[PDB]
């Protein structure tokens, strides 16, 4: 169900 | 200064601030209980600030509840990161934190803010062999994070909220994506929220919480639920695990965080409780790692 977060994130 | 009192936790950008009530407010608010048994509407944008998503980096997923403490710490139940029996062993980096969120899928641009983690602290008497004795945990962000609207701390009680504030007959509150509700032959429908939600709950007096349950209960910890009856609208098993247990001082207006989810019971018809770590009885050790940690 989750949407996308920021490649930055990881 | 950090965690060591926090000037500003919990009085509410737009709630307290503003001289603004949410919906259900008053219900912490009675001093006797019996009467309104509010359900679990769905929270109010602002309703819950220091409210965090405890989030798996890969596979993406909503690990547990948290609280938002100071700008740089975080509170959680140690169970979230670390529990042999089910492998569970998570590290720094095998999460990030999510705070200012209120739909549950949703990156929220403009509004949450993810950070990583520096350091996990568990209690080092946490008991995972027997009943989750010392279920908390402290999550220092790898940076500070910057208040808003929608992100703000909440307050640790002190000796004299935790005693004149837990007492059998109290309604406080939890707030979370109902992760508690981790089931197996269930066919969840009307439910898996889409946004955060809330219910207020009872305080149970310590006896009537141990004759429930076949856990041995020990001080750390206390229970709250409304009594498995006809119409008992609220349920425990509405939160995350590792999510905050809150409630609203009548002598100062400001929220203070006085338990941790710990475990729900018969979290399916029969008639039980949650159990959440006692934040008072725990808060020297918090004290201490913080007053002289990070990394
Ligand atoms: C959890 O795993 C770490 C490595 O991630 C290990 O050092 C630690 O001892 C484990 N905790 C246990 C075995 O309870």
């Amino acid at each position: 169900d989750f949407e996308e977060i920021p490649e930055e994130y990881l | 200064t950090f965690g060591s009192g926090e000037a500003d936790c919990g009085l509410r950008p737009l709630f307290e601030k503003k001289s603004l009530e949410d919906k259900t407010e008053r219900e912490l608010l009675e001093s006797y209980i019996d009467g309104r048994i509010v359900e679990g509407s769905d929270a109010e944008i602002g309703m819950s600030p220091w409210q965090v998503m405890l989030f798996r980096k890969s596979p993406q997923e909503l690990l547990c509840g948290a609280s938002l403490i100071s700008d740089r710490w975080v509170l959680t139940a140690a169970h979230c990161l670390l529990y042999p029996p089910w492998d569970k062993n998570f590290t720094e980096n095998d999460l990030l934190v999510r705070i200012g969120k209120h739909s549950r899928t949703r990156y929220e641009r403009n509004i949450e803010k993810i950070s990583m983690l520096e350091k996990i602290y568990i209690h080092p008497r946490y008991n995972w062999r027997e009943n989750l004795d010392r279920d908390i945990a402290l999550m220092k962000l790898k940076k500070p994070v910057a208040f808003s609207d929608y992100i703000h701390p909440v307050c640790l009680p002190d000796r004299e909220t935790a005693a004149s504030l837990l007492q059998a007959g109290y309604k406080g509150r939890v707030t979370g994506w109902g992760n508690l509700k981790e089931t197996w032959t269930a066919n969840v429908g009307k439910g898996q929220p889409s946004v955060l939600q809330v219910v207020n709950l009872p305080i149970v007096e310590r006896p009537v919480c141990k004759d429930s349950t076949r856990i041995r209960i020990t001080d750390n910890m206390f229970c709250a639920g409304y009594k498995p009856d006809e119409g008992k609208r609220g349920d425990a098993c509405e939160g995350d695990s590792g999510g905050p247990f809150v409630m609203k001082s009548p002598f100062n207006n400001r929220w203070y965080q006085m338990g941790i989810v710990s475990w729900g019971e018969g979290c399916d018809r029969d008639g039980k409780y949650g159990f959440y770590t006692h934040v008072f009885r725990l808060k020297k050790w918090i004290q201490k790692v913080i007053d002289q940690f990070g990394e």
